[PDB]
DNA sequence: ATGGTTGGGTATAATGGGAGTCGTCTCGGATGCAG
DNA sequence: CTGCATCCGAGAGCTGAGGGAACCCAACCAT
């Protein structure tokens, strides 16, 4: 009942893997149908992404909720061009239900790359779910003609997802990507001179270990910055009844000797 | 401005929470790392809430007012007060619907309840375990047909949705058994080692060789897995076409000539159960689309689907494949629960359960009527049910949510504020899944994940672990966690503030102040008194402005002389209250008028101690100033220190002389006895004069002369009045302990110096001598139960001014005398009484024989502890008995004592400890001990048995530990449960009393003896006699205050045998809505005269009955009985009662017995354990709720056999037990108010011609209503039983939203308010505290409220006018 | 005119996680048993 | 269809003072 990491891993221990040919079958299918996607965007004269959103609609079905009758329309306006140039259609559904399965299948890459990833200020799921959105991305840029495995094209999607996602939502003020991973230099630095040295590093250490560009003023500004917000209920003394916001007093409204 | 007066709860709908909203926060940004601005869309945007400065837009376009209702073009920001930072909600649209946590985890489920799910399948739904079927669209599972409201897992789904799609790895160079695409059954082998188990088509996938022919012989080609097969099964090539496409030219295969084509050994084998079909042109359905029956496919309606299922055209081999599923629709989570109830149709489902409720089952009776109260609150509020899923989620104003910046620089932040951005992150990521066209099983989890983050947000660390911070295992507070809980808003910022012009110092004795004055130190005056120090400084010459007087006083050092003066010119007839913590009774806030003094401390008057339970060990007390003309008025008439002397609870005096007072007091009236003389006889007084002078008898010894008893004492001295026998007591001629004669009062008494001194001190305090010779007695030494009466008499007689200078007359006098008396404390001061000795050898000797009577055998072990223990208790009494009267035969002077028989401290066990022995002692387990401290105090104690009374005092001090927390929440809770009953009419018209009786039962059921007469005061002293009453000659009218006078002559008429009984008014059966009357209450305790109309007398009722409870109640037996009592607990050493009347049958077996009571009309019978003892005795008759046991009987079986009166009587008297046990004085009045809130609600058993149902608790005054009105119109009345509930049970069923939710079980109350849409009509009092409102009571009654008051001059103007 | 910011890419193969709690009592639904 | 009868989970237990874990790459907007 509870606890949805086990939950989440029963269901996708449930649906099996690929093999090679399974793997190599299902990723010339999705080439076959996005160049028939494309090859009916030519025919009709339309714009690609509306006629990819026609064939999800129909691909996910009444099931998933854009309008029914839009969708309706234009798939009639298809099925109006003549035999021989039809085929790419059913090509493009078959090329979709093929991403479905994919995605499906290899979910499990997801988890394998995740799990060594916790403990950044992001809890597993989240980790695992922009995996999956790696995952996406990474199907559908994916040439098969190189003949090279999923997984060599699918794990660098993978780490570079996580990686933003670490970025984007591991504090509470956000600070961007390469201020954060300056951050994660200097931390780096910082704790390879201690182990070296044996002792805390002091700030000049760091900057003249960094390289040019690097003083002693910027590192203390930038350690100022990596810094996070406390709570407001941090429980003070021994008893659990004083917090730390209790002591915090208003300096904006004017006092009533003030006012008077 | 109108008033407030009532304040609804009710659901809110999509539609209001985006009316509330000033817009959406699209993203989970909080401040800008580089200006600490607001982000834009982000949870502290100001165009969204408001801005930071007044009246200044975030680009400084405009800086200045005038631009009210504004928007900068450039920023977006309206102009106005900042303040409006706290005010201005945002929201959060969903993409998805999430289901609200309080309505779903409170037990039982309110969804449950509506959509009768169990809680385990609305789990299940909303948490996407499991399907629910919408239109099942005639699916069929497992042979029978699927219906609406079924749960499905998902392998059922799977399968009805898309069918059973089989997968068997052939091995790699292995043909099959059977061809591509023929029906196989059940069974047949598909390969040599692979057996099917599904009926349908079996489909090769990955052939491993294809054997081509050529136009004839046979060719082999190899397919490896990197390549594909084009050419379809049984298909003929030509020339140069090709058969095996490939990535690599090299790689290609072509056809050479034209052959048919035939594929082997593949690699996997895929059976379905499916229909096929084929084609010779276009067809019309593709890939993914579902058909039913008789549906065009291809060739222009030429071929027709037979079953429902999806379609599929295989291209390779030109075939539509339709598999066998349906088009059912099934959906998880809130979004289905909110689509089933939109469906929901109220009054269908009300008639519904109205028949239902015609079941002879009583179980399906109960859980229909469960399911119809929540049917019809929806259906009177008006709320929808599905405005119970959210769609927009509100988003709380950032001021109450604060990120700043401490002083140190660094931030803090709530952690709402992270709650809030897991919640915008999952909303985003949903949104941008969704967009994508992303499996379904990533749009499940993240559902699932969105539905976890609201439930964290409305409710962290309900369901499943708590969300927590990462480096930290502390929980998130969400927003249920602010309101409720002992931290929560309710307890601790709106029934209890900080406030200010307050402040707190350690107390000191302040002997020398009156009894209506407090010593202040100056700084604290200084500083309490601050702003009228300033204008009445600004009225002299000392500060031209209030500025300057303020900057002056700002520094210690530049304070000046006459700004003194001006701070005593302030405080000039103005109070201030006092307040030691803990209060346990009113009495603990007091209102003094200020003294100052020098120092830092408090100086507190000794005699007001008492009421404050305040020492000088440390104690410290806080102090506040009224400010209002309102406020000083009050605490000058109703709060003054020498307004209150008596006690509310018992009615004694509470302000009294204790401690060194009786001591002085005692010493200065008590007369000495000599045994020189020792009743020698005389024949004429001048030969006892003659032996005095000689030496042979004593000055006060007790002689006889002429056969009359005298002294020497009495016939050397005679005054002709005090002022020269105090005189002579002056020059040392007699002391103020020798007896002798005055005249006094035209009298000529046989008294002592000393007594005629206290009788003149009371007549000058009182300025009346006539008065003061009746109030006192003067034959008896002054102790503290006399001087009690003392007190009480002088507060009847004169009046509380005259009784606060008679209290301040005898405080000073006793000090005085106390001071000069020589009472000091040594060693040989514990004399040891001799008798003791023997006593223990005596002891000693019986041992011995015990021993004996052990070893042959006429005794067990169980005997001959209990011989043991009875006999050293028996010694104990013994020594008791002895050192008392050695002390009061030899030494009658002797400060130990004096001090215990004066009262003033001490008394007869801790005296006996001090001289005689300690005792027994119990052993940790309970039981006593064998060897009993045989040594006292004065002679030391050797280690072991130190050791064995450490066990008790660690016991005592551990048992203290709980007892006060214990009697902390008893008194919260009885506060709580009775705080809205006041004194709202004179007189309500009742013709129903109580009759109190005057005799008990005896413990033998031998007769009936008179109750002892603290008990017959405490039930009588100050009610209303309800009938006439003839007594002694004497005829006490109807409607007649019973003053102590009056208890006490029915007391005597009692003991003469002319009545048994008194019919008196009592709350118990008062009739006035939401509180009692004047005549049915009685006294105002404090005053001893009939209650004013308006006192909250049920807070006071609370307080009195709790405050004993704490401390004075030790610990079936102590608290633990009276926290059972008050709660309705059945009792776990229950008694069996007879529910009929009847004659008693005792009937015994060998192995079992039994009890039957047979009346005239039918027999029962009671089975009971062997083991118990049964207080009846064969051929016996006993009448209905009669106990048969022995143990407490369960109040919910005596209310019903008996009724409501007997639980009443019950109750008040098991309850009043305990505390006279302890000796503990406390009016009926009281336990008489809990008891009446106890029993304030009915069960309706027929429910006639009105709209309630069968067993729908209710008010008693609302069905009596209900039940008139219905009379009246000539309908069927409703038949209710009355019920008893628990203080807990009973205070959470009113019917005041606020107080029950500000006490306890905050989410159930404020989710069954909010469903109901009820209305606070803020009738208790703690309703209007919350709202700061003036509560109806005391000068907020609206008795009183609304007088006026003009003079002569100004009436006689309008006259005129 | 200038830095700091914003989004996109990396190709041997890589395919179900990990932490864990114990000396409390009382009350009201919930489930399963005999009659 | 009653009645017992455990069986499990939920929610409480004095006040006050004081408590202190990648790198690169190249375009793009605010000011
Ligand atoms: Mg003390
Ligand atoms: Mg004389
Ligand atoms: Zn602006
Ligand atoms: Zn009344």
């Amino acid at each position: 009942t509870s606890d949805p990491v086990r939950q989440y891993l029963h269901e996708i221990g449930q649906v099996p893997l690929l093999t090679l040919e399974e793997e190599v079958e299902l990723a010339r299918k999705v080439e076959e149908g996005m160049e028939a996607i494309k090859k009916l965007s030519e025919i009709t004269g339309l714009d690609p992404d509306l006629i990819r959103e026609v064939v999800r609609a129909k691909i996910l079905g009444s099931a998933r909720v854009l309008d029914p009758k839009t969708v309706e329309e234009i798939d009639q306006k298809l099925k109006s061009l003549p035999k021989e140039h039809k085929r790419y259609l059913h090509i493009a559904r078959e090329g979709e239900a093929a991403r479905q399965h994919l995605i499906e299948a290899n979910l499990r890459l997801v988890v394998s790359i995740a799990k060594k990833y916790t403990g950044r200020g992001l809890s597993f799921l989240d980790l695992i779910q922009e995996g999956n959105q790696g995952l996406i991305r990474a199907v559908e840029k994916f040439e098969y003609k190189r003949r090279f495995k999923f997984s060599t094209y699918a794990t660098w999607w993978i780490r570079q997802a996580i990686n933003r996602a670490i970025a984007d939502q591991a504090r509470t003020i956000r600070i961007p990507v390469h201020m954060v991973e300056t951050i994660n230099k200097l931390s780096r630095t910082a704790r390879q001179l201690q182990q070296e040295l044996g002792r805390e590093p002091t700030y000049e250490e760091i900057a003249e270990a960094m390289g040019p560009g690097w003083d002693a003023k910027r590192v203390e500004e930038t350690l100022k910055i990596a810094q996070e917000p406390v709570s407001l209920e941090t429980p003070i003394g021994d008893e659990k009844d004083s917090f730390y916001g209790d002591f915090i007093p208003d300096e904006h409204l004017p006092s009533p000797v003030d006012a008077a | 401005k109108k008033e407030v007066r009532k304040v609804r709860i009710a659901l809110a709908s999509p539609e209001k929470i985006r009316s509330w909203s000033y817009g959406e926060v699209e993203k989970p940004e909080t401040i800008n790392y580089r200006t600490l601005k607001p982000e834009r869309d982000g949870l502290f945007d100001e165009r969204i809430f408001g801005p930071i400065k007044d009246y200044e837009c975030a680009c400084g376009k405009y800086k200045r007012q005038r631009f009210e209702g504004k928007v900068c073009e450039r920023c977006g920001v309206e102009v106005t007060k900042s303040i409006v930072r706290r005010y201005r909600m945002g929201h959060i649209e969903l993409a998805t619907p999430a289901a609200h946590i309080w309505f779903v985890k409170d037990v039982p489920s309110k969804i449950g309840t509506l959509l009768d799910l169990s809680a385990t399948e609305l789990e299940q739904v909303l948490y996407f375990s499991k399907y629910i079927v919408l239109d099942p669209k005639g699916a069929i599972l497992n042979g029978v047909p699927v219906e609406k409201r079924q749960l499905l897992t998902d392998e059922e789904y799977r399968e009805l949705r898309y069918g059973k799609q089989e997968t068997y790895p052939l091995p790699p160079g292995v043909d099959a058994l059977v061809k591509d695409g023929e029906e196989v059954v059940k069974g047949q082998e598909l390969a040599p080692g692979v057996v099917s188990r599904l009926d349908g088509v079996a489909l090769y996938r990955f052939p491993r060789r294809v054997r081509v022919e050529y136009v004839t012989e046979p060719k082999d080609y190899r397919v490896q897995p990197h390549m594909n097969v084009v050419v379809p099964e049984g298909a003929r090539v030509e020339a140069g076409d090709k058969i095996v496409a490939a990535i690599d030219p090299e790689e290609e295969v072509i056809a050479e000539a034209e052959g048919v084509v035939h594929l082997h050994e593949p690699a996997s084998i895929l059976v379905v159960k499916a229909r096929v079909y084929p084609f010779e042109d276009d067809v019309e359905v593709s890939t993914g689309d579902r058909v039913a029956p008789g549906d065009v496919l291809a060739d222009g309606g030429k071929v027709k689907s037979d079953v429902y299922g999806r379609v599929e055209v295989d291209l390779v081999r030109n075939v539509v494949r339709v598999v066998e599923s349906y088009d059912i629709d099934a959906r998880m989570g809130a979004e289905a629960i909110q689509q089933l109830l939109k469906e929901l149709d109220l009054e269908a489902l009300e008639k519904e359960l109205l028949e239902e409720m015609k079941h002879p089952s009583r179980a399906r009776r109960a859980k229909a009527r469960k399911r119809l109260e929540v049917v019809r609150a929806f259906l009177d509020s008006g709320n929808r049910p599905e405005w119970m899923i959210l769609e927009a989620v509100p988003v709380l104003p950032p001021d109450l949510r604060p990120m700043v910046q401490v002083d140190g620089g660094r931030f803090a932040t709530s952690d709402l504020n992270d709650l809030y951005r897991r919640l915008i992150n999952r909303n985003n990521r949903l949104k941008k899944l969704l967009a994508q066209g992303a499996p379904e099983i990533i749009i499940r989890n993240e559902k699932r994940m969105l539905q976890e983050a609201v439930d964290a947000l409305l409710d962290n660390g309900r369901r499943g672990a708590p969300v927590t911070n990462p480096g930290s295992d502390r929980p998130l507070r969400s927003l249920t966690d602010i309101l409720s809980g002992k931290q929560g808003r309710f307890r601790q910022n709106l029934l209890g503030k900080r406030v200010d012009y307050s402040g707190r110092s350690v107390i000191v004795v302040g002997p020398q102040l009156k009894l209506h004055q407090c010593g202040l130190p100056k700084r604290m005056a200084l500083e309490l008194f601050k702003p009228f120090l300033l204008k009445k400084m600004e009225e002299k010459g000392i500060a031209p402005n209030v500025k300057a007087a303020r900057r002056m006083l700002e520094r210690q050092r530049d304070i000046k002389d006459e700004v003194w003066d001006a701070l005593e010119e302030v405080i000039h007839g103005k109070v201030v209250l006092l307040n030691r913590a803990p209060t346990l009774h009113r009495l603990g806030i007091q209102a003094f008028q200020p003294v100052l003094v020098e120092g830092q401390s408090i100086q507190l008057h000794p005699l007001v101690c008492e009421a404050f339970n305040a020492d000088f060990d440390g104690d410290q007390m806080a102090v506040h100033v009224p400010l209002s003309s309102f406020a000083q008025a009050e605490a000058r008439i109703q709060m003054l220190s020498a307004h209150n002397l008596l006690s509310p609870a018992s009615g004694e005096p509470l302000a009294k002389p204790s401690r060194d007072i009786i001591l002085g007091l005692y010493y200065i009236t008590q007369v000495r006895k000599e045994k020189k003389g020792a009743g020698l006889e005389f024949a004429t007084p001048e030969e006892a004069l003659a032996a005095h002078e000689r030496g042979e008898v004593a000055l006060n010894a007790p002689i006889k002369v002429a056969g009359r008893e005298t002294s020497v004492g009495r016939l050397k001295y005679v005054f002709a009045n005090p002022d020269e026998a105090l005189l002579a007591v002056a020059h040392g001629i007699v002391d103020l302990q020798d007896v002798v004669t005055v005249r006094y009062m035209g009298k000529r008494l046989e008294t002592s110096p000393g007594r005629i001194l206290f009788a003149r001190i009371v007549a000058e305090a009182v300025e009346d001598e006539k008065v003061a010779w009746e109030l006192i007695q003067l034959d008896v030494p002054q102790e503290k139960n006399s001087l009690k009466d003392l007190v009480y008499q002088a507060f009847l007689r004169l009046g509380m001014e005259k009784t606060a200078r008679l209290l301040d007359a005898l405080k000073y006098y006793g000090f005085t005398f106390s001071t000069t008396s020589g009472i000091t404390i040594g060693i040989d001061d514990a004399v040891i009484p001799e008798e003791k000795k023997q006593y223990l050898e005596e002891a000693d000797r019986k041992l011995l024989q015990i021993e004996q009577a052990y070893e042959m055998g006429f005794l067990t072990d169980r005997e001959r502890y209990d011989q043991i223990l009875q006999l050293w208790t028996e010694t104990t009494e013994k020594v008791t008995q002895a050192v008392f009267k050695n002390f009061e035969e030899n030494y009658p002077f002797n400060p130990l004592y004096v001090m215990a028989q004066s009262g003033a401290r001490g008394n007869p066990q801790q005296i006996r400890q001090l001289c005689g022995l300690r005792g027994l002692m119990q052993k940790p387990s309970g039981e006593t001990f064998e060897v009993p401290v045989r040594s006292s105090f004065r002679e030391g104690l050797t280690v072991l048995e130190y050791f064995i009374s450490s066990h008790g005092a660690r016991k005592g001090g551990a048992d203290t530990a709980l007892r006060t927390a214990d009697s902390g929440y008893l008194t919260r809770k009885l506060v709580d449960v009775t705080h809205e009953i006041v004194v709202r009419e004179a007189d309500c018209g009742t013709t129903n009393y109580i009759s109190v009786p005057l005799f008990q039962p005896d413990e033998v059921t031998r007769s009936l003896r008179l109750r002892k007469r603290a008990d017959i005061e405490a039930g009588l002293y100050g009610r209303v006699l309800a009938r006439e009453v003839e007594v002694l000659g004497v005829r006490l009218e109807e409607g007649r205050y019973l003053s102590m006078d009056d208890v006490h002559l029915l007391i005597k008429a009692a003991e003469a045998g002319e009545i048994q009984e008194v019919p008196v008014r009592s709350p118990l059966t008062c009739q006035t809505r939401y509180g009692v009357c004047q005549k049915c209450y009685g006294y105002d305790l404090s005053m001893a005269r009939p209650v004013s109309i308006g006192e909250a007398v049920g807070i006071v009722a609370a307080q009195s009955i709790g405050e004993p409870g704490t401390q004075l109640t030790m610990r079936t037996q102590g608290l633990p009985r009276v926290i059972e009592l008050f709660e309705a607990r059945r009792p776990k050493a229950k008694a069996v009662i007879s529910e009929i009347d009847g004659v008693v049958r005792i009937e015994e077996t060998e192995e079992k017995l039994s009890v039957f009571v047979e009346s005239e009309g039918f027999s029962k019978e009671y089975k009971l354990p062997k083991e118990a003892r049964l207080l009846v005795k064969d051929g016996d008759y006993v009448e209905a709720g009669q106990p048969l046991t022995r143990g407490a009987i369960d109040p919910h079986q005596l209310l019903e056999a008996k009724g409501p009166e007997a639980v009443e009587r019950y109750l008040v008297e098991e309850i009043q037990k305990v505390y006279r046990a302890q000796g503990v004085k406390l009016h009926d009045k009281h336990i008489e108010i809990v008891v009446r809130q106890m029993m304030k609600y009915v069960e309706v058993t027929d429910p006639g011609d009105s709209r309630l149902l069968e067993g729908q608790v209710l008010e008693k005054w609302d069905v009596e209503a209900l039940n008139e009105r219905l009379i009246a119109e000539g309908k069927t009345p409703v038949a209710w039983k009355p019920l008893l509930m628990g203080v807990t049970k009973s205070a959470l069923s009113t019917k005041s939203w606020l107080s029950a939710a500000s006490f306890q079980n905050t989410t159930h109350v404020l989710t069954e308010a909010a469903i109901a849409g009820k209305k606070d009509e803020l009738i208790g009092l703690k309703e209007n505290v919350i709202l700061g409102r003036l509560i109806p009571a005391g000068t907020g009654s609206d008795f009183v409220r609304f007088t006026q008051v003009v003079d002569q001059k100004t009436l006689k103007a309008i006259e005129e006018a």
